[PDB]
């Protein structure tokens, strides 16, 4: 039910580095884990994941320069060689599937560990929007290719300096403890997140995330995110 | 299926 991550690491260019993600309250025997990074000021980007049996999958950009390994309680991310482009916060997350169905989403998140070194796309629009309290906010996510199961598009909320939080999965399913003022729709390659009656606490960045077919694309990708401001 | 468990 909770993930723990190693401390922040200030490293030289060219030096190998291992990030740890410790798991409380479940076994990795029955759960897949994924890594996601976020450079400062920028958006979420998928790195890769490890299946229950231990099969690894990477984004194309990452293949070879990152290795994911695990034991039953801990998953790692080895960065082979560290460049300035590896300056980011690295989050781990539980991958939401089991033996019957695959929700596509990531539903438990670690707090992230900052590293300062010193095809399938989601187009997300708009890049930013300002709303009056009580107003309506629509965010669009547009795939370049149909998603796994046709509908494994999830939305996450991320307030500044906090980890991402899952809101919607399978396009239209509201996550645990999420206010009903959020709702999501779409199918194929067009999905929208709507906020009906926006509140001051809804000020965040919202990312869409799509699961694709691993054997024709990156298994996951995120949109570039939407900054939502709330005028009050 | 799960597509993750196959290479
Ligand atoms: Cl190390």
């Amino acid at each position: 039910q909770s993930l723990e991550e190693s401390g922040g690491r200030l490293v030289t260019p060219g030096t190998p580095l291992t990030l740890t993600c410790t798991v409380s309250g479940f076994s990795l025997n029955n759960n897949a884990m994924t890594w996601v990074r976020q450079a400062p000021g920028k958006g979420l980007e998928w790195i890769g994941l490890i299946s229950r049996s231990g099969i690894t999958h990477y984004a194309n950009w990452a293949k070879g320069r990152f290795t994911i390994s695990k034991t039953s309680t801990t998953v790692d991310l080895k960065i082979t060689t560290s460049t300035t482009e590896d300056t980011a916060t690295y989050f781990c997350a539980r991958v939401d599937y089991d033996d019957y169905r695959d929700w596509g989403s990531f539903n438990v998140w670690g707090p992230g560990t900052l590293v300062t070194v010193s095809a399938a796309v989601l187009t997300q629009t708009p890049s930013s929007v300002s709303s009056a309290v009580g107003g309506t906010v629509t965010i669009n996510c547009q795939a370049s290719q149909s998603l796994y199961n046709n509908k494994n598009l999830a939305w996450y909320q991320q307030k500044p300096g906090q980890r991402p939080k899952l809101l919607i999965y399978s396009a239209s399913t509201l996550a645990s403890g999420v206010p009903s003022r959020f709702s999501g729709s779409g199918s194929g390659t067009q999905f929208t997140l709507t906020i009906n009656g926006v509140q001051s606490d809804d000020a965040a960045t919202y990312y869409c995330q799509g699961e694709f077919s691993c054997s024709s694309a990156d298994c996951n990708a995120f949109g570039g995110g939407t900054e939502v401001v709330v005028k009050g | 299926f799960p597509q993750f468990s196959y290479s």
